[PDB]
């Protein structure tokens, strides 16, 4: 979460950017189109050659929006509310791409701000751009609606006493399908039927049962686990999306009736909210 | 693309039981419901307002069949996915302008649908083989992007 | 690893101007500062309590030089990264237990460091070539994971 020290560093860096915001913004877009060509799929209607008016205009628009973000960093969701709607409902850019632009904005500022681009300012800027990206993508699907909460409680109620059982299967599925997650468990027997995997699955299922019961107050209900993952276990956040998918596959295989398209959508949203809470204190 | 004998056998055995029409329409429909921004490529398909409309939309069903039929042909050439999908790769980049990340989302949705349809038979080792396969196909479809 | 002749030259030309020890200590330290969860492997290095303490840690600096030294060696084998890094891959998986996502984070941090160090000389096409190389290295280090 952005601290006032974080906000102080961003304001200092962006102020130094000043009236170059536009030029630098254009440069950041040019760098992304060259380094990550898949991003050009969102601009078939643009002349993407170097120095093009369209690219310069995109750069300037993005820079002014970032300036507005900087100037209202304590109220970002409301500052960028129109832009969040527009990316969510019209542009419909896949959220992975925001990371790629963020990286190219950091490379641009680094190349232009040798004095200011210290390790702490780098860290603060990275957090700032991830916060912006989160706010720009927060209406793609949105919070958990009352329909969502109903669907989740309906499906999880049906899980019932099998919570532990399905938890263990979810982990088994993940270690087999995504072998890199095994690096966080060098001290376990990971063979099929392992009691260590079973105990891990039940713990996680018990935590999920708690979140379901506290679906309106998850950050407090999950607080100690958020602390633990962030400060001790220190699991890279990419891994939470992998377990979430494996939980979904497990539910699908055991709930033929219950796993409708609508319930699928609600569960995926739920697990992403859980994952967000669990990684909220990493930085 | 390389798999163990154990993996390839599991993939081909299950696929023999897949009705590509029924599964294809299910997979594309769930993609549009679960990840609604993917709707940006199908504005001509009719109303996509609710899961009810998406799932029974006839154009969704038909496109789904086309997509998984092509997927099915890929499974006949697992050792050369890149050469098998080259033309479609180019089509998706140059004519349709589709972000390849969408190939990954569809891959995961497809695995969910297989689990939903086959239940207990879709065991952890079978899933793991399909995860390799859907990633191999997504990588093959992205290969000619520029 | 496939780069054009021009991509390769631009990579090698800039790298000849790099002080590997200084840049290596800078890249590993910013890694631990910007993505602090990566500190998990380095609990035995001493004080990592502040950015200054991280950047001035002599163990961090020495590890940084070790890592970018290996990287440096691989740039001489851009056409055989997988072969070059195979045993290092096995080591990082079987013995060190390093999630390969860390390799990608380090590659992005290295590109930022090069931009900081070389300013306007680190042009968009030169970044593009470095982006391919750091991804190739990451994929090669992750290749033998099982
Ligand atoms: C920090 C991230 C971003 C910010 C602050 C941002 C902001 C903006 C703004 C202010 C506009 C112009 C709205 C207007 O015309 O009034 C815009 C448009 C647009 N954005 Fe985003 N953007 C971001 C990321 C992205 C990414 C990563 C992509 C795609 C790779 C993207 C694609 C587009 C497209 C396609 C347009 C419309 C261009 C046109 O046709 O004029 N955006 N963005
Ligand atoms: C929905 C996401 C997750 C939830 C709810 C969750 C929850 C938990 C819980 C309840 C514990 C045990 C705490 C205790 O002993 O009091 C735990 C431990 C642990 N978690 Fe997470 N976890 C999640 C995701 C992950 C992921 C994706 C990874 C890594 C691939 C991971 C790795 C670990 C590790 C390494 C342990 C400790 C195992 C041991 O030494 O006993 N967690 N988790
Ligand atoms: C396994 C992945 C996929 C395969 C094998 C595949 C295959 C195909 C095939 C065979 C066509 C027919 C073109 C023709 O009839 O000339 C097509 C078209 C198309 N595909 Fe893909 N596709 C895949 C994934 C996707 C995804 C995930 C998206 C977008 C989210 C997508 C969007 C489209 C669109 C928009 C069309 C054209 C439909 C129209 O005429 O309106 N495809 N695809
Ligand atoms: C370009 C990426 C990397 C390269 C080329 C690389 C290379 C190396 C080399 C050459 C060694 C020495 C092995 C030996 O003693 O035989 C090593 C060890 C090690 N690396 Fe990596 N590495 C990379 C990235 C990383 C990252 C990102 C992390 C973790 C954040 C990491 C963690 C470690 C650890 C914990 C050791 C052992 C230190 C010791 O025992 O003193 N490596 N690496």
């Amino acid at each position: 979460m952005l601290s006032p020290a974080d906000k102080t560093n961003v304001k200092a860096a962006w102020g130094k950017v000043g009236a170059h915001a536009g030029e630098y913004g254009a440069e950041a877009w040019e760098r992304m189109f060259l380094s990550f060509p898949t991003t050009k799929t969102y601009f078939p209607h643009f002349d993407l050659s170097h120095g093009s008016a369209q690219v310069k205009g995109q750069g300037k628009k993005v820079a002014d929006a970032l300036t507005n973000a900087v100037a209202h960093v304590d109220d970002m969701p409301n500052a960028l509310s129109a832009l969040s709607d527009l990316h969510a409902h019209k542009l419909r850019v896949d959220p992975v791409n925001f990371k790629l632009l963020s990286h190219c904005l950091l490379v641009t500022l680094a190349a232009h701000l040798p004095a200011e681009f210290t390790p702490a300012v780098h860290a603060s800027l990275d957090k700032f751009l991830a916060s912006v990206s989160t706010v720009l993508t927060s209406k793609y699907r949105g919070v958990l609606s009352p329909a969502d909460k109903t669907n989740v409680k309906a499906a999880w109620g049906k899980v019932g006493a099998h919570a532990g059982e399905y938890g263990a299967e979810a982990w088994e599925r993940m270690f087999l399908s995504f072998p890199t997650t095994k690096t966080y468990f060098p001290h376990f027997d990971l063979s099929h039927g392992s009691a260590q995997v079973k105990g891990q699955g039940k713990k996680v299922a018990d935590a999920l049962t708690n979140a379901v019961a506290h679906v309106d107050d998850m950050p407090n209900a999950l607080s100690a686990l958020s602390d633990l993952h962030a400060h001790k276990l220190r699991v890279d956040p990419v891994n939470f999306k992998l377990l979430s998918h494996c939980l979904l596959v497990t539910l699908a295989a055991h709930l033929p009736a219950e796993f409708t398209p609508a319930v699928h959508a609600s569960l995926d949203k739920f697990l992403a909210s859980v994952s967000t809470v669990l990684t909220s204190k990493y930085r | 693309m390389h798999l163990t004998p154990e993996e390839k056998s599991a993939v081909t055995a299950l696929w023999g039981k897949v009705n590509v029409d029924e599964v294809g329409g299910e997979a594309l429909g769930r993609l549009l419901v679960v990840y609604p921004w993917t709707q940006r490529f199908f504005e001509s398909f009719g109303d996509l307002s609710t899961p009810d409309a998406v799932m029974g939309n006839p154009k969704v069903k038909a496109h789904g069949k086309k997509v998984l039929g092509a997927f099915s042909d890929g499974l006949a050439h697992l050792d050369n996915l890149k050469g098998t999908f080259a033309t479609l790769s180019e089509l998706h980049c140059d004519k349709l302008h589709v972000d390849p990340e969408n190939f990954r989302l569809l891959g995961n949705v497809l695995v969910c649908v297989l689990a939903h349809h086959f239940g207990k038979e879709f065991t952890p080792p079978v899933q793991a083989a399909y995860q390799k396969v859907v990633a191999g196909v997504a990588n093959a479809l992205a290969h000619k992007y520029h």
